[PDB]
RNA sequence: UAAUCUUAU
RNA sequence: AAGUAAUUAAUAUUAGUAAAACAAUAAGUUAUAAAUAAAUAGAAUAAUAUAUAUAUAUAAAAAAAUAUAUAUUU
RNA sequence: AAUUUAAUAUAACUAUUAAUAGAAGGUUACUAAUAAAUUAAUAAUUAAUUUUAAAACCUAAAGGUAAACCUUUAUAUUAAUAAUGUUAUGAAUAAUUAUUAAUAAUAAUAAACUAAGUGAACUGAAACAUCUAAGUAACUUAAGGAUAAGAAAUCAACAGAGAUAUUAUGAGUAUUGGUGAGAGAAAAUAAUAAAGGUCUAAUAAGUAUUAUGUGAAAAAAAUGUAAGAAAAUAGGAUAACAAAUUCUAAGACUAAAUACUAUUAAUAAGUAUAGUAAGUACCGUAAGGGAA
C-alpha cells in the first residue's frame, strides 16, 4: 500500500499544480527571427573586421 | 535568419526555448513564483522565506553566457548583472587589482 | 554528513502485475501490511533495523599506539533504550535510540515529528522499523483529518437478498464472496 | 523519583 | 624437462633524417648552453686564453672548478 | 569424366578484432507423446510469424525425510439438485452414485562481471616492530544486464575552463617515506564517446563547522563520541590573516565509450601432451583430489 503524503509534500504538490495551470513561456516564432537577425548581423560585422 | 538561429549551438538553443527573450526577466532576486524571475539568480520561495538555487547552476549560466558572446545573442538572455561574474573585456577592464599587487 | 552504507543498498525490481497476467510461481501467504521502504533493509548493522539509529552505522579502524603498532577496534554508537510519547498514536513508543537521534527528536518538538519530516536525509536515516513507525502515524494523522463521510449498511441490506436469489438459480452463497464481489462496485 | 535497570505474573 | 615476456633506463652497432629528430590534430620528449641549493644571472669591449660565462668572493680584477669562442653555427 | 590444391559442416578449444544478445541436471520407469493456423515464394513444400498439447519422481523453502521416498487426500469438500435402499412419523434423518456452482496449490535456477561489509598472512625492508604485501586473498551480503560515476559548494589563477568514464602525453614531474623499503598526483593538450542535459526538489540542521578518536603509502571524503551556526546583506574552497577569485552541501535523474558471459563472422610464424571422451575410472569417512 502506497504511503500518504505529509502536509509539506502536498502543499508542494498543490504549488506545483498551480505552476502548470499558468500560461507556460514559449519561444515564438517572432524572437527566434530576431534573434537570428541579430546574429546574422554580428557575423556581418565580424567579416567586415 | 530561422535558418541562422537553428545553426546557434545546442544548450544556447534550449536555453532560448526554455526561458525566452519576450519576458523581461528582472535584474534582482525575486520570488520564484514570479513570471520574470530570473533562471541565473537565486530567487526566494514566498511562503518558504528560503533562496532557492539559481534554476541555471553557475557553470551552465556561464557556459550559457559565452556562447551569447560568440554568436552576438548577449542582450536577448536575462540580465547577470547581480550575479557576481563578469566576462572577457568587462571582466577586464572593470576590476580592481589586488591589494597584493597595488600594495606589496 | 552522507548516508552511503543506506543509499548503496539495492533491491530487487518487482515487476508491476496486472490483473490479466500468469501468476509468480512464490505468491505469499499474508499480504504486505506497510509501503515498500525504498532503501530496503540494513545488511551489515543489522543491530539497528530493530531502533532509530539515525544513519549511524558501526564503525571499525584502529587502535594505536605509542609505538604505532596498530590493532582492529570498532566503535559502536551510544545506543539507548527509550520509551518516548506519540501524541498521534497516543501511546509511548519503546525502541533503541543513538544519544544523538534522541538529540534530534527533542530539538524537532516530539517523535511523529522527527518520523514524518519530508526531507530525504530523514527518510534515510529512518529504519525499516522508523518507517514502518513514521507509516502508521501518517496513516493515523490522515484517518483524524478525514472520517470515511465529511454504504456498509446497504451492503448488509442487499446481500440476504442477493444469497436468496443465487438459491433460486441454483447457487450458494457466502458473506466473504458477496464482499469480494462488491468491493470496487 | 513517570532517569535508568533486574525479577515475577 | 631450464635466461622468457611486459613496462622502462643507459650504452654500443647499423639504417633513416639531421641543427634538428620523432610526430603532423595539437601537445609532448630529446637535442640546440654551461652553471648554481636557489634567485630578476648566462658565453672574444680589439681574438686562444692571457678573452668570456657561471658558482665562491668582489668596487673590479686575481684565485679553484667546469664550460664558451681561432667559406662555415654543433 | 576423374585427380590434386585452397575454403566451407550439423562436428574442436585458445587469443585478438568486429557485430549481436544478456544464459537445466539427475532418478527410473504404468517411458515423460503433440496438434494447428496465417503470410510470401516455386497441391506437397521449405522459410518466417503466431497459436496449441502432453511433460513421472528428486533437486532447502504444502508438511516431513536417511535426494529421486513417506504423509497430506482437488478421481477432495461445502451446497443444490436428481436416482437408488434403510430408519421413524405426504414431510424428516444418514449413506452411495451423477451433473451444476464455490474453495487452494507447485522456487532446479546459473557462473563470471558490479557494489557493499569484514579483512589476513607469507612476503619486501637483505633482521624486525612503523611501513610493505593490501583494502589484495578470502569469507559474508545485495543488485543489474551491465554496475559504478555524472551535470560543480569542480578546477584553476586575475587569463581562463566549464559534466562522468577509459586511454596517451604531462610524469616517475610536483608530492611523500624507520625521508629506509619504497609509494606518487593534478592542471593542461589529445583521442574514444553519446543528442548530452535535465528537474523530478514547496532548495534542504543535530547539517556545515569545532574538539577528540580513527581514516585511500602522495592527493580526502568519510566516520564513533560530544558541542554546534549563518540567508545570497549569506555560505563552501587554501596552515593562518588581508585582498581577490571561484563555486552553492546537507533534494534528485541520466544514455555512450567500459567489465563479464554467450553466440556469429574474420584473422592465427596458437594448440593433436592448450584437439573434443571424464570430472568418469580410481583414491579419500568427508571437504576434496584425479588417470590412461
Ligand atoms: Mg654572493
Ligand atoms: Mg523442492
Ligand atoms: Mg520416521
Ligand atoms: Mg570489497
Ligand atoms: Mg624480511
Ligand atoms: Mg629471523
Ligand atoms: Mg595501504
Ligand atoms: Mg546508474
Ligand atoms: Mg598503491
Ligand atoms: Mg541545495
Ligand atoms: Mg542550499
Ligand atoms: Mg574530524
Ligand atoms: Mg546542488
Ligand atoms: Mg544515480
Amino acid at each position: 500500500p502506497e504511503m500518504p503524503l505529509t502536509e509539506v509534500r502536498k502543499s508542494h504538490l498543490a504549488e506545483k499544480k498551480e505552476l502548470a495551470e499558468r500560461e507556460v513561456p514559449k519561444l515564438t516564432e517572432e524572437d527566434m527571427e530576431a534573434i537570428g537577425a541579430r546574429v546574422f548581423e554580428f557575423l556581418e560585422k565580424q567579416k567586415r573586421e | 535568419y530561422k535558418q541562422y538561429f537553428d545553426s546557434l549551438p545546442l544548450k544556447l538553443k534550449s536555453f532560448f526555448q526554455r526561458y525566452p527573450p519576450s519576458i523581461k526577466y528582472s535584474p534582482v532576486s525575486t520570488s520564484t513564483k514570479a513570471i520574470n524571475a530570473n533562471p541565473f539568480l537565486p530567487n526566494k520561495h514566498p511562503v518558504t522565506q528560503r533562496f532557492h538555487d539559481p534554476k541555471y547552476s553557475l557553470r551552465r549560466m556561464s557556459d550559457v553566457y559565452k556562447l551569447a558572446l560568440r554568436y552576438g545573442v548577449e542582450e536577448f538572455l536575462p540580465p547577470i548583472e547581480n550575479t557576481k561574474k563578469l566576462f572577457f573585456e568587462e571582466k577586464y577592464n572593470k576590476k580592481t587589482l589586488m591589494k597584493g599587487v597595488l600594495l606589496p | 554528513r552522507q548516508w552511503r552504507l543506506i543509499e548503496t543498498r539495492k533491491i530487487a525490481k518487482q515487476p508491476n502485475y496486472q490483473v490479466g497476467d500468469a501468476k509468480p510461481l512464490h505468491m505469499p501467504k499474508e499480504r504486505k501490511k506497510f509501503p515498500d521502504y525504498k532503501y530496503g533493509e540494513s545488511n551489515i548493522f543489522k543491530q539497528s533495523n530493530k531502533g532509530l539509529y539515525g544513519g549511524s552505522f558501526v564503525q571499525f579502524g584502529n587502535n594505536i599506539s605509542e609505538s604505532k603498532a596498530k590493532t582492529r577496534k570498532k566503535w559502536l554508537p551510544n545506543v539507548v533504550k527509550k520509551g518516548l510519547w506519540s501524541e498521534t498514536l497516543n501511546r509511548k513508543i519503546s525502541i533503541k535510540m543513538t544519544a544523538k537521534v534522541l538529540k534530534t527528536i527533542s530539538k524537532e518538538g516530539g517523535i511523529d515529528n522527527y518520523l514524518t519530516k519530508e526531507k530525504s536525509a530523514r527518510i534515510k536515516e529512518l529504519g525499516p522499523t522508523g518507517w514502518k513507525l513514521r507509516y502508521r502515524v501518517l496513516k493515523r494523522k490522515d484517518e483524524i483529518e478525514n472520517p470515511p463521510h465529511k454504504r456498509r449498511r446497504l451492503m448488509s441490506f442487499l446481500y440476504p437478498l442477493e444469497k436468496l436469489e443465487y438459491r433460486s438459480v441454483g447457487k450458494d452463497l457466502n458473506y466473504k464472496k458477496f464482499v469480494e464481489l462488491f468491493a470496487d462496485v
